[PDB]
């Protein structure tokens, strides 16, 4: 739900030290600067009343906020990254491969007998996940996104199996 | 890219922890909780997160950062980022 | 002229026969790659051969065969004009591509379309074949928005690569900016002159080229990456980095500076032209040297030198120096992709990474890239007796000695002093310091067509400017009574900006706090030119495109201007006229007023 | 807050369920089994000299690959290049002009033999 | 910490520098609990379809036919004919055609009136 | 440089205008100046097929260097020589414009201040 | 599956057919704003916030990631131009203003030195060629029937 | 080792 | 042209006693027998139209209409099979019966010897569309769609019928040859202007000109797909093939008159093509595309020069292959898909790798990349225009700079990027469409080695 006022500040220390090692570059001048932000970081470590901490909040996301680099390091797999969202171009949906010809799914036959079983895996899954989902869920709907275990005997988690067929995040 | 496995994965993690000076070799273990296992802050966990981050390459999502307490599920969560069987 | 013109033929033609196997489906796609390395590689070997004679007698010809239209008074036909210029750019041209696939060989192979890869290179190479050997500004056209094309998809080879597909959008978008003076050229030859084919133009004497010159200007402008044409070249690097080491390297780029040498008979005699060039290719030296001077990359940096280098020879284009700015391109061709794998063979090994703030340590851990980066990074600068000696201090003293605008010279040295400053500066980075790279240790450059595809470059990068130089006769009165300063000077300002830069990669390591001054962003969002004008006029051309134009001028008004209100005024009117309650006293009064003003009033009876 | 009882054995579960999937995912022995290829006898009759092993036996065919590559991609197409615009292209009028050499008065004319008449002496102005 | 960033319309104020960060009223982190309940609930009916195996095609995504439905079909419904848009309408209407229509004849007049005693540039054009 | 100073931040008409000037006869303070002669006749620019801007009176050597160098194939490192005697007819040939720039300079310089003189006498 | 009361209505203006489109639209009550009612036509269609694509987080599980949207929630009428590859409304480090002032300034300034640069022609100290022949007549152009204005030059 | 790697029936 | 009109007259008898199943086979290799046929129509002689019959004749205009509508027909039979699969055989039988009538009526139309024989073909293609685009519609609005696209049309035809029957009595006949070669001044007296006018909003209405167009996205975004293509590829070139005619006798009156429909036109198309890059359906787009190609045409037949007409024509017959060939492009994707929501299905690259070359050149030859005949038709239109005006480059210079703006855009926001995961229905491409974007696509790059034969008698 809402960010909690430690996790607010836990958000902005982290890309403000990312932004650190941006500004440093070298490793060992980022250690001292890292670690004099730490104990700066740690100066008012106490907050005792909540609005003192809310104005001591404003001056850190100001600081941090004006901390950014100009061009920070965002590595290559990071949102915006040179290698991110680069291979999506080749991950295909699973139930492509039911749209198969014969001869493509003869000549790859063992996979396609783990694919049928796995196929079949989804149904009985799926079955008793509905079942299991429907009671599971309180009154009002799901509260929020968190779905429910397979607390249940001989019962697969529910709502797994595009999570479990997810497309595997090197595609090749 | 070589084939990258969790055993390495899972071997540098702990290395990096027990190479963490705040982090002793002798009081690491798989299981590690920083905040009751290890007794570290939060700013420390930030650093201990950050730390594999460039110490691996990929990234964390923030609100998978402050969730991963614990070496062996950070082994288990580098597991599923990539997803790793071996 | 049995040699030479036919060889030219020959050369053209087997580089379309992989594309022409490949549609076939009888081509094997597993070594195609190397089928593709042996046709480039020998299509550079029978590209030699028609340098001989020019070098022997200097014969130059126009080769037009198959007549296409007659077009009453213009007749048109596929024709190649081969002078100095295209003769001597094909084995240039044909070299590089077959060493920068050749590395892509090893780079580019963890991807399932290689085959479809490789095959997209080769249709850029015709094309850009297609461009040079042209004889009308119809083929230069077709090459034109061929390679274009080629970049569109080239650039976005992840079709879901956001960024890429982006900048494929941006890098047709400025290339058909571009072609708006490419079409005012067409449309100025065809009626002023009525002709489309180069000799004819040259020869009619169009004394008064003004708006063609400006047409050719706006052409090569948004080709060669001028200023508000530039960001699509930066943008290019986003794809794969071989890609980087492609079209956009410095092939494509200098296809409108190709363009702007061939026209350079009549491009010469307006002044006002002569000037503008030289104008925006000093602001393109200055402000893209700016922008890698304080940036965090390596082929976006080496993509900004480009566009700075591509802003220097149109600008010697601008004092009339065409052949010289040919040499330079060529030899900006041999270095500045050099360079390109190189950096690209850094990324392979250190795991696809181009931010300089995690290189270093690289230079005995990357020996053979590291004397090869070093060697083309101040080539570029090119000190004495080497592709960059005998284009770049000539280019510098050329403007110098010559009548120019008092600024136009000072964008020069600073070009030079700026391009040469980020120059060692990604060497620092990179080979110098200390490794800030994962602890996993998988460095490596061992892969014997990495080696032996830079290899060639480096003789190349070396060679070629000697050897040229000598090949090549000179064009204009050599610079020989010359008061000293002015060419020293180019050497010099070289030098105090890699001392600058010297302790500036120093200040690095000492442990001063830094503050984030105006300049290093002022560099980094590009001078916020993407920042705003790929934000502020795209939204207002967009957004009213919809609130008014689609909605308010069509769907709103049109259709209330003549069908909504047609429809209606016989709507409204229908039920008045059908309407009627049926009362017979009613209907039979009407037929009294009727009757009564048939006559008398209306007087129908008179 | 790690995770809850509900999401631990949740993680756990779908990760047992993903990593039988990767190793479905993999490539079985017996995968790929491909169809025979239909191809004459006559390629196999020179490809098994290369696995001889000799020097020769190996280079001689990379040889051979780069010579049939001549012969196919670059020697037939010269002929047709040749026999195009020596016979149809050169029959029509200014398909093709070469530009007139730069002839030195100095030098002589082969067909005609006349040797064009040279200049004076020059400023012979040796620095 | 310095001189603030001014937010812009194609460029809003962070998630940072927002006020509503650090001005966190009771009701207003009370908002963020019934909006992620109805989100929940609606990733919950997308996955319900989405992991369904006995589902196939398309499912109907209610908001693209909304804005589709509301961006060509309930414009003119919902359309009025108040004088602004009478006046947007009139400026961006026969006002640009006004525009070229002058530029144009002005253009044709001023090459016109030339031709007819021999002032431009034509001997080498007999095509057209 | 230092001309551009002295019109720029001096006097203009003090130094030389390169697209106007010279402003004097040049048989005016040179009685009997002989002319600046040609080596290479029309038809050798012509027939050499010269470009107009390297047409100028150093083509005469210019021809010479080509003609060696048509001739050097295969080898570049020859032909010395003939660029030793174009270079500096080039050299010889840019001081004489310098000799004709400072001829004018001095030109001006003189006649300005003689004219200076007269408004001083008057 | 579809009706009226689901499709887009009228503008609203009775506080009930707000809520009434709210949970047509998907929002809570206090979360629909339609667009302001000068004509424009579009109604019920609420004002919702004026960002692009690129503001989204990557990190939330998008069920349509590749434009990070989700099914069934709302979305922007003004989407099509406010999506990634599209004009994005992300905040730059920079004020934007400023940067605008810096663009401004800066690219007025170029042509302004240069404007200055061209009235200060700069040249070599150096006389002009004055070319052979008449500054070469008839190899520039010149009229072969009459003769040349001769353009001789003696030596100094 | 090798994985499976998934693409559209091309045969078609 | 009996030898055209007679077997395809005789495709209505053999398409409605055939078997239940042999429809679509018989249909559809006969008709392609009558394009072979018509194929030799393409022998033009030097400036002498082949005058066949007394009320037939053709020249280098009409025939390679005539091919384009010959070859055309196959097209939407192959194009229909995959939606009208679902339907009893005496109405499949009515809907070959439809297109047939269709062609027939245009043959005899671009054949038409005086401008009445033309104008009741002309108008009567009206009809078969008619039944077409409501009749077997898909969506509520097509009785809407019908209405738009009926009245527009007949709004300004019957003008032209008055002004037509009103030549037949002051030349004394109406034939073309004759029109022509009697052909005189026509006097600025203020009824000739009128006179001038009633004989051109019939051809521009169809065109369709800006503002007189919103039929054109009204239609063809909503007819059945068989329908679309004949509507977009011909049905709007009607007004071309007509108005290279009646602009014959209609001089000098063009130089005024031009002026109120150039800029009109002028600036339609950089508007036309602002709706395009901004639109929320597929077919919208092409139909929206459609008119901003068209509206150059319109510039290049009033600037009444041979360059423009040459160049009119060139664009006139690429537009179709074109346009046909998106519209049969969206037509797969909706019926995969059940609608034409263009963000609906991005990114299909990944499993279409045939259709994505499809759209690839199908795009291009939007874009026109050169040589394709678009090009060569646009570009003879710029060169034509900047004679006339230079100030005109920057206009459709812009205008095809947006042009190529949207023309990626479908392309980004239909196969670049990542698939719909809760999409699982699109199947392997079957060779049926798969085939009809073969025979849309190689005639184009075919003319392409050839152009001289679609450039008109002006060549
Ligand atoms: C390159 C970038 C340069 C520019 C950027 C440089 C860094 C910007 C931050 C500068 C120092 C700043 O005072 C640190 C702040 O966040 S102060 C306000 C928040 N805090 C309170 O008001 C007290 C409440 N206390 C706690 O929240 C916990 O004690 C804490 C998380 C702090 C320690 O961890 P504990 O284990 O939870
Ligand atoms: C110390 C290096 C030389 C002095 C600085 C550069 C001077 C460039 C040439 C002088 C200015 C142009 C006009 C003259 O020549």
């Amino acid at each position: 739900a809402y960010l909690t006022h430690q996790q607010k500040v836990l958000r902005l220390y982290k890309r403000a030290l990312r932004h650190l090692e941006s500004w440093c570059v070298h490793r060992d001048k980022y250690r001292y600067f890292a670690c004099l932000m730490r104990a700066r970081f740690d100066e008012h470590k106490n907050e005792k009343d909540m609005v003192k901490a809310t104005q001591l909040l404003r001056q850190a996301e100001e600081e941090f906020w004006y901390g950014q680099h100009p061009q920070p390091y965002i590595f290559p797999e990071s949102p915006g990254g040179t290698s991110y969202e680069r291979y999506e171009c080749y991950k295909v949906p699973e139930w492509c491969l039911d749209d198969w010809h014969p001869s493509e799914k003869a000549m790859y036959p063992d996979y396609f007998a783990k694919r049928e079983q796995w196929k079949r895996l989804r149904r009985e899954s799926w079955e008793r996940e509905v079942k299991q989902l429907q009671e599971e869920t309180p009154p009002g709907g799901p509260r929020t996104e968190a779905l429910p275990p397979a607390r249940k005997e001989g019962d697969l988690p529910p709502l797994w199996w595009h999570i479990v067929t997810r497309p595997r995040e090197r595609p090749m | 890219a070589p084939p990258l496995t969790l055993e390495a994965i899972k071997d540098r993690v702990l290395y990096v922890l027990k190479l963490y000076d705040k982090i002793d070799p002798e009081k690491l273990s798989v299981n590690s909780h920083f905040m009751k296992d290890l007794g570290l802050d939060s700013l420390d966990q930030v650093e201990i997160i950050m730390a594999m981050e460039d110490e691996f390459g990929f990234e964390i999502p923030d609100i998978d950062a402050e969730k991963l307490m614990c070496p062996q599920e950070i082994v288990d969560y580098i597991a599923d980022k990539k997803d790793v069987y071996e | 002229m049995n040699p030479f013109a036919s060889l030219t033929l020959t050369t053209l033609i087997i580089l379309t026969i992989p594309i022409m196997m490949s549609n076939s489906n009888i081509y094997k796609t597993n070594l195609y790659p190397n089928y593709v390395k042996t046709t480039v590689s020998y299509a550079f070997t029978l590209s030699l051969v028609p340098l001989l004679m020019f070098m022997h007698t200097g014969q130059e010809m126009i080769i037009s065969n198959w007549h296409w239209m007659t077009l009453q008074t213009v007749e048109l036909s596929l024709s190649f004009k081969m002078d100095y210029f295209s003769v001597m750019f094909i084995p240039v041209a044909l070299f590089v591509t077959w060493s920068i696939m050749e590395f892509s060989m090893w780079y580019m192979h963890s991807d399932p379309f290689i085959n479809r890869f490789f095959k997209y290179l080769v249709l850029f190479l015709i094309t850009m074949m297609i461009l040079v050997t042209a004889n009308n500004l119809f083929q230069l056209f077709i090459g034109w928005e061929g390679v274009g094309i080629m970049s569109f998809l080239l650039i976005g080879w992840w079709h879901g690569r956001t960024d890429a597909n982006t900048a494929a959008l941006q890098a047709i978008l400025y290339n058909r900016i571009g072609d708006i003076g490419f079409v005012l050229s067409m449309a100025w030859f065809l009626t002023h002159s009525n002709a489309w084919d180069l000799q004819q133009i040259f020869m009619l004497n169009n004394e008064c080229p003004n708006m063609p010159l400006i047409g050719l200007l706006l052409a090569a402008a948004g080709k060669s990456a001028q200023f508000g044409l530039h960001p699509w070249l930066p943008s290019a690097m986003e794809g794969p980095t071989p890609v980087s080491a492609l079209l956009h390297s410095s092939t494509m780029v200098v296809a409108g500076v190709f363009l702007l040498i061939r026209f350079y008979p009549l491009m010469e005699t307006n002044k006002l032209v002569q000037t503008m060039t030289l104008c925006l290719g000093a602001i393109t030296t200055l402000f893209t040297a700016l922008c890698a001077i304080t940036q965090n990359d390596i082929k976006k940096i080496v993509a900004f030198s480009t566009s700075s280098q591509l802003g220097l020879m149109m600008v010697t284009i601008g004092i009339n120096q065409p052949h010289l700015a040919f040499l330079h391109i060529c030899m900006h061709a041999f270095f500045k992709a050099m360079l390109f794998m190189c950096s690209g063979s850094i990324i392979h090994s250190l795991n696809d990474e181009q931010d300089i703030r995690k290189m270093g340590g690289l230079y005995k851990a990357m020996p053979f890239t590291t004397t090869a980066l070093i060697i083309g990074s101040l080539a570029l600068t090119g000190m004495p007796y080497l592709t960059g000696f005998y284009s770049k201090d000539l280019i510098i003293e050329a403007v110098n000695m010559s009548y120019t605008n008092a600024w136009a010279l000072l964008m020069t040295l600073i070009a030079t002093s700026l391009t040469a400053a980020y120059s060692t500066r990604i060497i620092f980075f990179a080979f110098l310091g200390k490794p800030r790279f994962p602890p996993l240790v998988l460095i490596n450059e061992n892969n014997p067509l990495l080696i032996n595809s830079i290899k060639r470059l480096l003789i190349g990068s070396i060679f070629a400017g000697f050897i040229i130089s000598n090949n090549i006769p000179p064009m204009t009165v050599p610079n020989t009574t010359m008061p000293l300063y002015m060419k020293m000077t180019a050497l010099i300002v070289t030098i105090m900006g890699f001392m600058l830069a010297l302790e500036l990669n120093n200040t690095t390591y000492y442990l001063k706090f830094k503050y984030p001054s105006q300049t290093y962003k002022f560099s980094n969002m590009l001078g916020y030119y993407p920042s705003i004008m790929h934000r502020l006029p795209t939204y207002h051309n967009l957004s009213m495109s919809q609130k008014s134009a689609s909605s308010l001028l069509d769907l709103i008004w049109l259709e209330t201007i003549l069908p909504k209100t047609t429809s209606f005024i016989q709507m409204k009117m229908s039920i008045m006229v059908s309407n009627q309650k049926g009362l017979i006293k009613l209907y039979f009064l009407s037929f009294l007023i009727t009757i009564m003003i048939s006559m008398t009033l209306f007087n129908y009876h008179e | 807050s790690g995770y809850t009882p509900d999401e631990k054995l949740r993680l756990q579960q779908l990760r047992e369920l993903r990593r039988r999937w990767l190793k479905d995912q993999e490539l079985s022995p017996r995968e790929p089994v491909l169809p025979p290829r239909r191809v004459w006898p006559m390629e196999q009759f020179w490809n098994k000299f290369l696995q001889d092993g000799a020097p020769w036996k190996n280079v001689i065919y990379k040889t051979y690959r780069h010579s049939i590559f001549a012969v196919t991609h670059v020697l037939i197409p010269v002929w047709i290049i040749h026999y195009y615009l020596k016979y149809h292209v050169t029959a029509k009028p200014y398909t093709v002009v070469e530009r007139k050499p730069r002839i030195f008065p100095g030098d002589t004319i082969l067909e005609t033999g006349e040797v064009i008449p040279l200049m004076k002496e020059f400023p012979d102005q040796h620095h | 910490s310095f001189p603030k960033y001014k937010p812009s319309r194609l460029a809003t104020l962070p998630a940072t520098l927002d006020p509503a960060e650090y001005d966190i009223s009771p009701e207003t982190r009370k908002a963020q609990a019934e909006r992620l309940a109805i989100r929940s609930r609606l990733k919950r009916e997308y996955l319900l379809q989405y992991n369904d195996p006995n589902r196939l095609g398309v499912i109907e995504d209610p908001a693209l036919i909304r804005w589709t439905y509301a961006r060509s079909a309930n414009i003119y419904p919902n359309f009025r004919p108040t004088p602004k848009t009478s006046l947007l309408g009139a400026l961006f209407g026969i006002g640009p055609l006004f525009f070229w229509y002058y530029v144009f004849k002005t253009d044709r007049d001023k090459k016109e009136k030339l031709i007819q005693e021999g002032k431009l540039d034509q001997t080498f054009n007999i095509s057209y | 440089g230092a001309h551009l100073a002295r019109r720029y931040l001096g006097d203009a008409s003090k130094e030389p205008d390169p697209l106007r000037m010279p402003t004097f006869p040049p048989d005016y303070g040179f009685p009997e100046r002989k002319e600046r002669e040609m080596v290479a006749t029309q038809q050798e620019m012509n027939d050499a097929q010269l470009m107009l801007q390297q047409r100028d009176y150093c083509a005469h050597y210019l021809i010479q260097l080509l003609k060696c160098k048509r001739d050097s194939f295969p080898n570049f490192l020859a032909c010395k020589h003939e660029q030793h005697d174009w270079d500096y007819c080039e050299h010889l040939d840019y001081v004489k414009r310098m000799k004709e720039f400072e001829r004018e300079r001095r030109l001006l310089q003189r006649k300005k201040r003689r004219e200076q003189r007269e408004a001083e006498m008057a | 599956h579809v009706t009226k009361d689901m499709f887009p209505g009228p503008y609203p203006k009775t506080p009930e057919e707000r809520a009434a489109a709210a949970k047509k639209y998907n929002m809570r009550v206090e979360d629909y704003e339609p667009y302001p009612d000068d004509g424009m036509g579009y109604g019920d269609y609420p004002k919702l916030p004026d960002r692009s694509q690129q503001e989204r987080d990557p990190w939330y599980d998008w069920d349509h990631p590749d434009l990070r949207l989700n099914w069934g929630e709302p979305i922007h009428w003004d989407l099509d131009m406010y999506i990634r590859n599209r004009v994005d409304t992300s905040p730059t480090p920079v004020s934007w203003n400023t940067m605008c002032k810096h663009l401004s300034g800066f690219v007025a300034f170029m042509l302004f030195m240069f404007w200055v640069g061209e009235i200060y022609p700069s040249y070599q100290p150096v006389g002009p060629k004055q070319y052979p022949y008449n500054d070469l007549y008839l190899e520039r152009g010149g009229d072969p029937t009459k003769e040349p204005e001769p353009v001789v030059h003696y030596e100094i | 080792k090798r994985l499976f790697i998934i693409k559209p029936s091309g045969f078609y | 042209m009996l030898k055209i009109i007679i077997p395809t007259t005789m495709l209505l008898p053999m398409t409605w006693m055939s078997k239940h199943n042999m429809i679509w086979i018989n249909a559809t290799v006969h008709s392609l027998l009558i394009s072979l046929i018509s194929l030799s129509l393409l022998n033009q002689l030097g400036e002498n139209s082949l005058n066949f019959s007394l009320t037939f004749f053709s020249d280098s205009l009409s025939a390679p209409l005539l091919v384009l509508t010959t070859w055309l027909l196959p097209l939407m039979l192959m194009a229909s099979q995959s939606h009208l699969s679902k339907e009893t055989t005496t109405r499949k039988k009515l809907y070959i019966t439809m297109l047939i009538l269709l062609q027939l009526f245009l043959i005899m139309t671009f054949t038409a010897t005086e401008l009445i024989l033309f104008y009741i073909l002309f108008e009567a293609t009206l009809v078969p569309t008619l039944i077409i685009i409501t009749r077997w519609g898909n969506q509520t609005e097509r009785l809407n769609a019908g209405l738009y696209f009926l009245f527009y049309t007949l709004a300004g035809s019957l003008p032209l019928l008055v002004a037509l029957v009103y030549i037949q009595n002051t030349t004394g006949s109406l034939n073309f040859l004759i029109i022509h070669y009697w052909s005189h001044p026509l006097s600025n007296s203020w009824s000739n202007i009128f006179m001038w006018l009633a004989c051109i909003m019939a051809f521009m209405v169809k065109m369709p000109l800006y503002g007189l167009h919103l039929w054109l996205p009204k239609a063809h975004v909503e007819a059945p797909i068989a329908g679309s293509m004949v509507l977009a590829a011909v049905l709007l070139k009607l007004g071309g093939y007509g108005m290279m005619r009646i602009t014959t006798i209609l001089n000098p009156l063009t130089n005024y008159m031009a002026y109120p429909f150039l800029m009109l036109s002028m600036w339609g198309m950089i508007m036309t093509s602002s709706i395009c890059l901004r639109q929320t359906d597929l077919k919208s787009l092409i139909a929206y595309s459609s008119v901003s190609h068209m509206a150059l045409v319109i510039v290049a037949i009033m600037i009444q020069t041979p360059w423009s007409f040459m160049g009119a024509t060139a664009l006139m017959i690429a537009h179709g292959l074109t346009s046909s060939m998106l519209f049969c492009l969206a037509n797969t994707n909706y019926e995969r898909v059940h609608s034409r929501t263009m963000i609906l299905a991005r990114g299909l690259q990944t499993l279409l790798p045939l259709m994505a070359t499809w759209w690839l050149m199908a795009s291009l030859t939007n874009l026109a990349l050169p040589p394709s005949i678009n090009l060569i038709g646009e570009l003879f239109i710029i060169t034509a225009s900047f004679s006339w005006s230079n100030i005109t480059i920057i206009l459709m210079g812009m205008n095809m700079m947006i042009t190529a703006l949207y023309s990626l855009y479908m392309l980004i926001t239909t196969q670049r990027g990542k698939y719909t995961h809760h999409i699982n229905n699109i199947k392997a491409s079957f060779t049926r469409e798969n085939a009809l974007m073969a025979l849309h696509i190689l005639p184009l790059l075919l003319l392409t080695l050839n152009p001289k034969m679609i450039l008109g008698p002006l060549y």
